This record gives C-alpha cells, structure tokens and sequence, in this order.
C-alpha cells in the first residue's frame, strides 16, 4: 500500500489517497486513486493558495512552482475534500558502524575487521520510496552486488544504532576488496534522488596500521605534563596505557602513583593494578604502592585517534 | 597470453561456443616472488626474531625448514599464515624459532647449517582443506611459488 | 518532565505536551506523548500557515521549510487541539566572573586569582535542553574533568 511500503515487498507506490502527502519530486501514476478520479488540485492557504498542483505530470521541485502546503479540490473555499500535502524529500542522519557498534564514516578501516560494517539512514520519505544503497570504489564503478550481504539494498526509516541484520540497514562485507577510499551512495528508489534526498558517505580501507603512540616531545624535565596520543585504533574501545612502577620514585606513596596519568583528553579511568586487583583514583581500597606493579589509565578513542596526558613529576631520571 | 572474446548483442551463452568472436583484447601473466629477508646468515640457538620477507602475488604463507630430507612445517602458530599488505610485504613479529612447539622446530635445535624456505598458499594442504597442514617433499615445494635461503644456527652466548 | 528539567535531574526531555514550544534543531521522540498520539501537525497563520511539521523526524533550522509560529491539527480553521510552537534556539549573555565578582573574560589573568572562576550563561532552551560547558586548552583537548569543580557541568537559565 501507500504508507506501509515494506508490507506488500514493493520499493515504491504512487497510488495516492485521499489525504495522504506527496513529494517534491514525486511522478504521479494515472491509475486507478487519485490520479485519475481528481486529476486537477488547487492550494488551500499561505503561499499555496490559489496556485495549482497538475498531478497528471511530474511535480517540479525547489520550492518554486509549487508551493509547500495543503490542497483542496476548490482553493481556499468551504470545502475538505479529496486532498495532498506537499513536503519536501529528506535525508537527516546516516552512519556507517561496526557489528558492535561504532562510528566508522569518513575513516580509515582494518581490512580485516571490515567485514561486518552496517549502513543505516534517516529518511523523511518512507511513505512514498526506500533508499537505495550503492558502494563505489575509488575507479568509480558499482561494486554493490560484491559486496551485498542482506536485507536487499533497502534501508529502513529509522534504525539507526542497529547492529544487527534483523533491523532496517544493509551489511556489506568490504573485507575482500583492496585498500582504498570508498563511496557508498544513498538516493530514493526512482524518482527522490536529488539535491536533499541523496547523501554520499565515504569509507577508507587501508593496511591495518599496528597501534601508533607520538609525545610532543621526547626530551623534557621533571614537572613538565607530556600529551600522549594514541593513533589507528578501532573507534569505540577501550585501550590501556601501562606505567611500569620500576620508572617510578622510591619514596612515593600511594596516592601519589595514581596520579601519573591526568584524566586529560579522552582517558576514562586512572589508577595502579596488579594481577588480581586494581586500586583506581576513585579510593585507596585496592593495592598499594608497594603492593601494586603497574599504572595504567583505560582510554577510549572517539574518531581516528585519542589523546592523554602524563605527569613526569616523580619520575626516575632515566 | 590470456585472450578475451567478445560475441554480437542477442546471443546466448550455449549457442556461441562456435561462433567468432567479434573482437578480442590478450593479456600476459606471470609468476610473482616470494623471498624471505631477516632469518637469513646467522641464528642464535633458542633466540627469537621477526619474520621479514615480501610476496606479491600472496594471501597466506607458511615457512619450512629442510635439512637431508623433508620439508617439516615449522608451526608459527596462529593459523601457520602471515597477511600480506598492500606494499607486497609480509612481517610477524619476533618468534623463537627453536622455541616454538613442533617438529619443525626440532631440526633448527641441533647446530648446523641448514635451509629454510616460504611458500604461498598455493598448497592449500596439496589439496583439501583450507589449511597449511603438511610436510611437502621437494618436488612439492619446488612447484609452487616459493623461495629458500641458507641458514645456519650458532650456539648461545654472554 | 518538561519546562521544568533539573527537577528530575535530567540534562534533556524529548516527551512533548500539547502547547508546549519546540525549537529548531530538536530531534522529537516517537514515544508515549505528542510523537505517536499526534505525529503530523500543520501551520495555522503568518508565513506557517500551510506548512506542515513532521515530528517524527528532526526538525530543520535557519527558518527554512519550518516557518516560525503556532501550529494546528486541522491547520488553520476553528479547531484549537494538539499543539507546537516553534521558538529559535538563543544564547544572549555569558561571562566569566570571579569568585566575588568582577568579569575576566577576553582578559589575562594571574594564575594565583585564577582559582575561583565561576562561569554564566542565559539561553532561550531552558524547558528542553540544558548547555554544556567544555574547557579546552590551547592546544585543543578537552580539560574539562580536571578543571571542574561542581554543579555537574551544567549551568542554569539566569543565575
């Protein structure tokens, strides 16, 4: 039907109703609704009022010819009867994520674990037509049909956070082609497909580089904060960056190893663990400072890379 | 030379077995190299290294040893493969050799001068399942594409 | 609930009521409220008149395809029933004030007396969302945790 597009396995339909709404770029059927029993259509108020909507030929676009807004079958008069709202086609939010979940557009993926990515939309036209997807590769050739692994090129309104093939969102398995910067393409079934209503979502598959670590600098003094930066890590999990207690001063204490690393940046948790505990910054409850061997600080990574910072104030000089 | 044929709009697929092609387009193809770097000249008994080597023409590959007979397969361990990049280059990280569990490993514990060679996935367990499962003779190991250089193990020291 | 957002101790609520307002960039939720009793809602007088506003789908901004007003169930008519104005989102004044007055923004400091800045802000979107504040340094990370001292990063409407 129209409205529930999905429930009759159709990609579209354009057998208005009466009272139902219409797209900008929308190309009328001339069968049996209301495209043959009331083919002519006149605006009901604001700007659209008076101008007319032929829906025996395709409805142009822009906002210009054909103002937004209800339409009667009289005008602006007495009269509620046989009807269409005009709006405009629409994409908000589309995202590329991981099996777990994860952001991932617009950067670079191991090849490896590209292999279970997920593409997902939000689209204002799901009455009318679903959105089509079509990877590209960098030549610029549809490699789709490759990559395709279910739910049939259409995507759902909504499910956007769906990690799993059950909801709306198409998987494609891009771990067998070579590395490269890659487009997928988004655009309505037949006819919502320009400016709007169509969005191109990169991708980059590269070789997976090895965690990378870079400081601001190398040779510095005691007191001096250092940032530490984290590069090439899955988006959306959790590191830990370790201190060996050896570096550390003989005469400190307990509160004064959990301090090493600063709460700067991106880093979620600090504190010194040992093999079966660990003491965080929270409290004292865990081992001591001569109890415990190591300090860490557990940080996430939000995009390509993530940033900390360290305290070289009590620090062996060495 | 490899050749690609080209048939008139509306045929099908049976019926131009016979028929010319209306035009063709041939292309060469060759062998790509597989050659180790790192665990090459000198090795010290119960010493790890890296694994250093390129392969352009690669998606797994095992690493043999030979000395007066069989290639034994040295089991590096994870899946006895290595990715290859982009850049035809292959790497792991520092491994005993001797260490390692296997009987392939056993042949490098003794000190000599032996041989020690890479192979692509090629042999694919000399046919059956997807996994490098296998002791391959010379002619084996000969056949497909794959490289070996000379190695010899030296005693411990301090 | 909403209006009334640090009674629940929550930074945001997206369950709107009949005639309550709405600003543009809000995202609404489909949920128990005026998102699934009543998702299609139309204009009813100035440049919204006509204009329908989609409420299961984020709202657009900068005043285009969303005109600015009231809007009906029936449009404009006769009927005064579920009900959205939409307002446009607003920050008039902030400043940064130490601890027994004085503005110290835009200006240098000493690092002694820099230990009891307080920060202010007034914003229209008080009944739907409350405004973060994020410290950053200059080279461009977010200090935000170090540097906090109370009130949960959130700060009011007035104050």
């Amino acid at each position: 039907e129209r409205g529930n597009l999905d429930a009759d396995s159709e990609s579209f339909n354009k057998t208005i109703q009466s009272g139902d709404r219409v797209f900008l770029g929308e190309e009328i059927s001339t069968d049996a609704g209301l495209g043959a029993s009331n083919p002519l259509l006149t605006g009901t108020a604001g700007n659209s009022e008076g101008v007319s909507l032929d829906l025996s030929s395709p409805i142009p676009q822009t906002t210009e010819n054909q103002p937004l807004g209800t339409y009667d079958v009289d005008g602006s008069g007495s009269a509620t009867t046989p009807n269409v709202t005009l709006l405009a086609p629409r994409i908000t939010d589309s995202e590329i994520l991981t099996s777990s979940g994860g952001d991932v557009t617009g950067s670079a993926i191991s090849s490896s674990d590209a292999g279970n990515l997920y593409v997902n939309a939000d689209y204002n036209y799901e009455s009318a037509e679903k959105v089509e997807v079509t990877v590209e590769d960098p030549s610029g050739t549809d490699i789709t049909n490759e990559v395709l692994s279910g739910t049939d090129t259409f995507v759902d309104d909504g499910s956007i956070g769906s990690t799993s093939s059950t909801g709306g969102g198409v998987g494609i398995d891009m771990s067998d082609q070579d590395a490269g910067e890659y487009t997928i393409i988004l655009e309505g079934a037949e006819d919502l497909d320009f400016g709007d209503a169509t969005e191109t979502m990169t991708l980059t598959i590269s070789s997976q580089d090895e965690i990378g670590i870079e400081l601001d600098s190398e040779s510095v003094t005691q007191g001096t904060d250092v940032q530490y930066t984290v590069t090439n890590g899955i988006d959306g999990n959790e590191h830990v960056v370790a201190m060996d207690l050896s570096d550390l001063q003989n005469d400190a204490t307990t509160e004064q190893a959990k301090e090493v690393f600063r709460n700067i940046g991106d880093t979620s948790e600090v504190g010194i663990a040992n093999s079966s505990a660990t003491n965080t910054s929270g409290s004292s409850t865990g081992p001591t400072v001569e109890t415990a061997d190591i300090a860490y600080a557990v940080v996430e990574i939000d995009g390509a890379s993530a940033v900390g910072g360290i305290e070289t104030q009590y620090l062996d000089d060495s | 030379e490899v050749d690609l044929e080209v048939y008139d709009a509306g045929v099908s697929a049976t019926a131009a077995v016979g028929q010319d092609a209306t035009n063709d387009i041939t292309l060469t193809i060759e062998e790509g190299g597989t050659t180790l770097s790192s665990p090459t000249g000198q090795y010290v008994v119960g010493s790890e290294v890296d694994i250093n080597g390129t392969a352009t023409s690669s998606d797994s590959v095992a690493i043999y040893v030979r000395d007066d007979g069989d290639w034994q397969l040295l089991e590096i361990g994870g899946d006895n493969e290595i990715s290859v990049d982009s850049d035809d280059t292959f790497e792991e990280e520092d491994i005993a050799l001797s260490g390692l569990s296997g009987d392939g490993s056993s042949i490098l514990s003794l000190t000599g001068t032996y041989r020690i060679g890479v192979i692509d996935a090629s042999d694919a367990d000399v046919g059956g399942d997807g996994s490098v499962d296998d002791s391959l003779t010379t002619s084996e190991f000969t056949s497909g594409v794959s490289s070996s250089n000379s190695i010899r193990v030296t005693d411990q020291a301090l």
